[PDB]
RNA sequence: UGCCUGGUGUCUUGGGUGU
């Protein structure tokens, strides 16, 4: 490289937010009963606002 | 308007009752399901109308 | 011939994520 890397060893942490918590995709499912919208939550396979 | 909006409408002498589609009921647990707050306002305004009905006669 | 199932609380609160 014609450029030199500036180098060492660092120290690193893992945070807790992994993608594979976030990752949410909805078509169809539950909706609320009082006004038949699609609910709230990833969890509860909600959709987005 | 004498059509739409008269005046002595504005004092409440028949109320209209919604349907549970506005006021739907909730299964708190298996077993117990919660009356909604409407229905509960409702029963608490029929209670006081046959209140008055009753001490009036 | 012994024949197969979709249906998911609510209200508060608290801590967080990205601006």
């Amino acid at each position: 490289l014609m450029a030199q890397v500036f180098f060492g060893p660092t120290y690193y942490q893992r945070l807790r937010h992994m993608v594979d918590d976030k990752i949410h995709a909805r078509a169809r499912g539950p909706v609320q009963v009082l006004t038949r919208q699609p609910v709230e939550g990833r969890s509860r396979d909600g959709g987005l606002r | 308007n004498e059509d739409y909006a008269r005046p002595e409408w504005m004092i409440i002498t028949v109320l209209p009752v919604p349907p549970p589609q506005v006021r739907p009921s909730i299964a708190m647990d298996e077993t117990t399901q919660g009356q909604d707050d409407l229905t509960h306002k409702l029963s608490d305004i029929l209670k006081a109308n046959i209140n008055v009905q009753k001490l009036e006669m």
